[PDB]
């Protein structure tokens, strides 16, 4: 009745999607074989959102997994939950990307899109009423930033009256994994701004900081990192799958969080991230839950809200709770933070409540909020773009593939126009 | 085992000895075994049922 | 499935591949007979209906003194009868013989074998080349191969591993002529070229492995370890994968600059390996030490431009990032102002495999660095100081002028690489 | 809801609270695991354990105590021993290097690197408490951590919390014997801070308690576990009025008013009765009359001083168990009849009494007998003026030729602090004879 089509691109998208389809399989009670093994009856009233029905009572994800290299598809199907992904839903090329935006968007990504548009048109026309789309990828790579942004342009012009959400992995100065990643970031962000509705910037210093001082883990493997971002992604769309007192889907979240079409950059956060030895010793209550949420420690972007001003803030709640304690705490945090919120718009906080918490917990929350402080992420990319483009470093990998310097010249100018637009509303 | 000597966050190691020492050298390393993630994270009591307690179903019972 | 073709030219190339392919055999468990005793080897080994894994390599040399031992020894059955091309007469330390007269007779056969191996692969990644500048075959026939390969195959990746003549000691006298004359082709017909130095490997083996008196096999073990650590990503699963088209783009900023340096860590013996605590920071700061470099040049004088790091074993990205932050903190390592984010990192699960009778210890984690540095202009200048001295009195030039080439090619090969040095200093200007 | 916060500073403070919190668990029936026994679990609306334990929704009872020290060799066995699953993993704070009998290290150099974390812990425990009554602080005078850090702590709690009650339990460098050499310096330098920032401070001597354990309990070689049973018994007797019902209830802000006549005199003495063995309690009679005069005996006082030489100012009596108010009032007038016990003419009525219903509890492997009633004495006496003088006789002889002073002045303090800490006690001492003038 309201289906969500899931798009995974790149190596980073493949590992996040493997974790994401593991968590909501645990939430909906789906074994690695594909048969429902659960006890309650409310898990099947809304199961068609992510799972298509097949013979023998088997449920399969409505997701497509793409990458230019076949080296990561073998690891996807060799995972714990690699036996439920459809073999048709794997689209792979035979040549790499080389962390190049030009290779993945113009030369090698030109012929791999027509296969995946055929697959996604087959999937999208098979549902009764599609709620929207969803993509996770990485801007620091060649495939997710290159071919994924091609899928942004093609889908947005083929299905116009649909909602587009992206969980983008923004790059880092200190976790700089690629030499040429400022090129692959600016050329991805420029195509991303005009052709989406909701963006969620996930960055890796925040996940490394959370796994160090908040969870007290000594070996924060990517499986530990991906479980945090997958919990947020499952926490966004809880109202579509489970009932509650005040339901709010992705469209209702996007209306109240996006005042202007070029202001669509959020900055996520989660709730109870307590260490294993400290779980027994704390009282898990609503004021203790919302104390952690507004702090900058558990927040999943490498930006400080104290250096900026909030515009809109949303919180999605789970589990049985008193509505008065939600309204009193949101009013209290709005009154005490009279300087951290803008004054030209009242009631910047939105709330939503579901009744089903995740497994092993009793109530959780998800923080979705945009801020002016997200410009600190874009100022450091633009200044390192300008410092390197002036001496034409690594240019022959781009201008030798059919690209032109004018596309480089406009990309910085549109990105400078975006960071100039964020400043006026502070 | 792990965390015998009393330095470098020995409490969390001693509390989670029973959850991170399942392997018996058949596999290379802890990172190689937990490449998919640690078994107990963000919760405990790993086998716990879904509640069927809807607010409407609790409030409106047969009188 | 993604595979590459390895080509070994000259006596240095065949004796490097001779020790590299046995490490490739031991990494995948291939016995020297050529069969599995009981698909990650598809990058190097070709399947057969009888279960034989035939390597996809090319060996070429103009003399049979070295390849007949390959035709004789334990790896006789494993290697193909026609993947080992031998000539009739050696080039004998001359560029003109290897590039104009002797090298033209076997190049068609070599290209036929290359096409016969290239028709097998559904997807090809690139060509790795192993040769030495000082030898006549590795100077001339390599240049002919690099000229004739780019015409036949357009945009295939071309990686090189060069045995450079050392600035102090060498095994010939006329090798500056060959070193100048091969750059005039390999500057424009090559995507990337890594550099090694025999006396640097000598110093590393004498100071770290405690073997004060090494051998060519002892050097080739470390060289093959470098190549295995480079190509482990196409074979073994890991958290992050790199390709032959990845670090080429991440390390070549300009088409005229494709010369990085290679470094390995940890290099330690089995006797003292059990005492030192081998940590991620303690193995990644040894790569930045100038005394651990594999080329006799000091990076303190020069400036880094890009760096690529490859990790093998029980490595976690958190310690890697905490060590990159520490190595960015210090002033002793200097970076140019136009590359603020210069690091590439890749992670592989499999720890390195040791060889029976080998020198290296069995370690849990290893790291390899390929770093582009401006300090190779010093290495070019120290050989210019020899080339001018040799060419002033016009010594050893009569064989060159009588074997077919024109004397003006000497002046052209000096002038273009002088312009290349000017380009290096222009890039090095802040 | 009437709750108090207990903090244990120094090696002596955390060792007392190790043996004091096990007495709290057995009085309220809490297992060392941290939960009530399942055989007798029931819901009855009890708030007696709330004074010391915070309820968690899983049935776990977390104590509201903070353990702070600078060396890990005293905290880690609390973290390893039987009560490892009872204490909060972050309520107990360890340092890196000890103060090592240095007031300058515990107040200026090392103690300032932990004080921000400690007040953060105090703030978080205070945010949970709906209604707070006061702070109970446990330390010893002689040690560097117990002299410097609790002085730094006490001057930081007063600027944060304005008018909260501060109750202090201090262990004193014994007059004849000592486990340290420089501890006369640390005892002088800790009390110029606790004179002005402490509402009340109680007094415990190690060498005196040895004699009660040797004669009454008949333990010829006592150990630290034996001494801490008596120390934890007094605090349990003091705080019994908040937890348990009784005829007369005394609040933490009540006996502070009744025992502090002047702002410079806030040093009472503690006495417990009846302390007795299990064998000779069978022979003896232990009614109200013979337990209320045993606390008046100079040999049963836990501070080595003579009340015969001194003068009583105010007394507070706390009774537990099968005690009726009739014979207590009859026993008080018997005490006032005796001429050996002398009172100030400025205080005609110096007694305050309190009755509680629940008798004291014992511990397995304990030394005290299972008795029916007990009385705890909190008396303010002028006789402490001899106890300052006998340590001032040690201070001036040590300071005659500047022994051990170069490491105090090497950490960052000024040599004039010793002179200031001597003159104010000389002024403090003369305040005691001036109020002692009839
Ligand atoms: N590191 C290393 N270097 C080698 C090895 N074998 C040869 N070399 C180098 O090769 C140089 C000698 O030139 P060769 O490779 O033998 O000559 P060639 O390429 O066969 O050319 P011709 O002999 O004229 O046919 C020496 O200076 C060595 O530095 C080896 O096993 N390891
Ligand atoms: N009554 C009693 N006193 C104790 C006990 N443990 C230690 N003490 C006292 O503590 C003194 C020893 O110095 P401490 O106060 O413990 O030294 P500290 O607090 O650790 O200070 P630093 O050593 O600098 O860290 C002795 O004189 C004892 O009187 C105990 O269990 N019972
Ligand atoms: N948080 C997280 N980040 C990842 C994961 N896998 C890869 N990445 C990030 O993805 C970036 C590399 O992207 P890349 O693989 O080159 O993208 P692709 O070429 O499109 O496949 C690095 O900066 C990594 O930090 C993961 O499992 N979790
Ligand atoms: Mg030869
Ligand atoms: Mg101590």
């Amino acid at each position: 009745m309201r289906e969500i089509v899931h798009l995974q691109a790149g190596q980073c998208g493949n590992q996040i999607g493997a974790k994401f389809w593991e968590v909501i399989s645990d939430e909906h009670g789906i074994d690695p074989t594909g048969t429902y093994h659960g006890d309650s009856d409310l898990q099947l009233e809304r199961i068609n959102v992510y799972y298509n029905e097949a013979t023998g009572g088997k449920y399969v994800p409505r997701a497509v997994l793409v990458d230019l290299e076949p080296g990561t598809m073998d690891s996807v199907r060799s995972g714990p939950f690699g036996q439920i992904f459809r073999p048709d839903n794997f689209v792979f090329g035979q040549s790499g990307a080389g962390n190049n935006w030009a290779k993945g968007h113009y030369t090698e990504g030109a012929e791999l899109v027509d296969s995946v548009l055929d697959v996604v048109r087959k999937e999208a026309e098979s549902c009764d009423c599609l709620q929207g789309f969803q993509l996770t990828h990485s801007l620091g790579g060649g495939t997710g930033s290159g071919m994924g942004t091609l899928l942004i342009s093609k889908i947005r012009e083929e299905y116009p009256d649909r909602i587009m959400n992206t969980f983008s992995v923004v790059p880092s100065p200190k976790v700089s994994d690629t030499v040429v990643e400022p090129y692959n970031a600016t050329l991805s962000v420029h195509q991303l701004v005009e052709n989406t509705d909701e963006t969620y910037c996930i960055d890796n210093e925040a996940l490394y900081d959370i796994c160090f001082r908040t969870l007290k883990l000594t070996t924060p493997t990517y499986g530990d990192l991906n479980h945090l971002v997958s919990a947020t992604m499952s926490g966004v769309t809880t109202c579509l799958r489970f009932p509650g007192q005040l339901n709010a889907d992705l469209r209702k979240l996007a209306v109240n969080m996006v005042p202007f079409p070029r202001l669509h950059f959020f900055m996520p956060g989660f709730a109870p991230l307590t260490s294993r030895g400290s779980q027994q010793y704390r009282a898990l209550t609503v004021p203790e839950l919302t104390q952690q949420m507004f702090d900058a420690k558990n927040m999943m972007a490498a930006c400080d809200p104290r250096h900026g001003r909030y515009l809109t803030v949303a919180a999605v709640f789970r589990g049985r709770m008193s509505m008065k304690e939600v309204d009193e705490q949101m009013l209290n945090v709005q009154n005490k933070n009279s300087s951290y919120f803008v004054e030209w718009i009242p009631n910047n906080v939105k709330t939503a409540v579901c009744d089903i918490p995740p497994r092993g917990l009793k109530m959780s929350a998800t923080f979705i909020g945009n801020s002016t402080a997200i410009q600190e992420l874009f100022k450091r990319i633009s200044e390192q773009f300008t410092a390197m483009f002036r001496r034409k470093a690594f240019l022959h990998w781009y201008t030798g593939e059919g690209m032109d310097e004018m596309e480089f010249t406009e990309a910085e100018s549109n990105m400078n126009d975006l960071v100039s637009e964020y400043q006026q509303y502070q | 085992p792990r965390g015998q000597c009393l330095l470098y966050n020995w409490e969390e190691e001693r509390a989670t000895n029973h959850l991170d020492q399942v392997p018996s050298m058949q596999d290379g390393s802890e990172s190689f075994f937990f490449r998919h993630g640690h078994r107990g994270l963000l919760t405990m009591q790993l086998k716990s049922p879904m509640p069927s307690s809807t607010t409407q179903k609790d409030s409106y019972q047969p009188p | 499935m993604r595979e590459c073709i390895s080509i070994h030219v000259g006596q240095a190339g065949v004796q490097i591949g001779n020790a590299c392919w046995e490490l490739y055999c031991l990494e995948h468990g291939i016995q020297p007979d050529g069969q599995m005793p009981s698909d990650s080897f598809n990058t190097f080994f070709s399947e057969t209906g009888a279960g034989k894994h035939v390597p996809r390599a090319v060996f070429v040399d103009l003399e049979p003194t070295v390849i007949d031992e390959v035709r004789t020894g334990t790896y006789r059955q494993l290697f193909h009868p026609e993947q080992l091309i031998t000539g009739k007469e050696d080039a004998a330390n001359n560029y003109a013989r290897g590039h104009y007269t002797i090298g033209k007779e076997i190049i068609d056969l070599v290209l036929d074998r290359i096409r016969k191996l290239a028709d097998q692969c559904t997807g090809l990644q690139g060509f790795l080349v192993f040769h030495s500048f000082g030898g006549g075959t590795g100077s001339g026939f390599t240049s002919l191969l690099m000229e004739r390969l780019s015409v036949d195959y357009g945009k295939k990746s071309k990686l090189e591993f060069s045995i450079y003549p050392a600035p102090q000691v060498s095994t010939a006298v006329v090798e500056p002529y060959n070193s100048i004359l091969t750059t005039h082709t390999t500057l424009e017909h090559s995507d990337c070229a890594f550099m090694v130095d025999n006396e640097a490997i000598y110093d590393i083996c004498r100071r770290n492995l405690d073997i004060e008196r090494p051998t060519y096999t002892n050097l080739n073990r470390l060289i093959g370890q470098i190549v295995s650590s480079i190509t482990a990503s196409l074979r073994f699963d890991g958290a992050l994968n790199v390709d032959l088209t990845e670090f080429q783009t991440n390390l070549v900023p300009y088409p005229r600059i494709h010369f990085p340096l290679a470094t390995y860590a940890p290099v330690i013996s089995a006797e003292k390996a059990y005492h030192e605590q081998l940590s991620v920071a303690e193995i990644t700061n040894a790569c930045f030490e100038p005394a651990n470099q594999m080329v006799k040049c000091d990076p303190r004088h020069g400036k880094y431009m890009a760096c690529c790091l490859l990790y093998r074993g029980d490595v976690v990205p958190k310690d890697v990032n905490a060590a990159i932050a520490t190595i960015k903190t210090k002033r002793t390592i200097q970076f140019v102002d136009w590359c603020p984010t210069g690091f590439k990192v890749g992670i592989n699960y499999q720890p390195p495999t040791v060889v029976p009778g080998g020198d290296l210890a069995k370690v849990q984690r290893a790291v390899c660095m390929l770093s582009n540095t401006t300090a190779i202009a010093e290495a070019w200048a120290r050989l210019d100081h020899k080339f001018d001295l040799m060419y002033a009195k016009r010594a050893f030039v009569h064989w060159y002028v009588g074997e077919g080439m024109e004397e003006g090619e000497f002046s052209e090969a000096r002038e273009d690489m002088a312009a290349l040095e000017k380009d290096y200093e222009e890039v090095g200007v802040d």
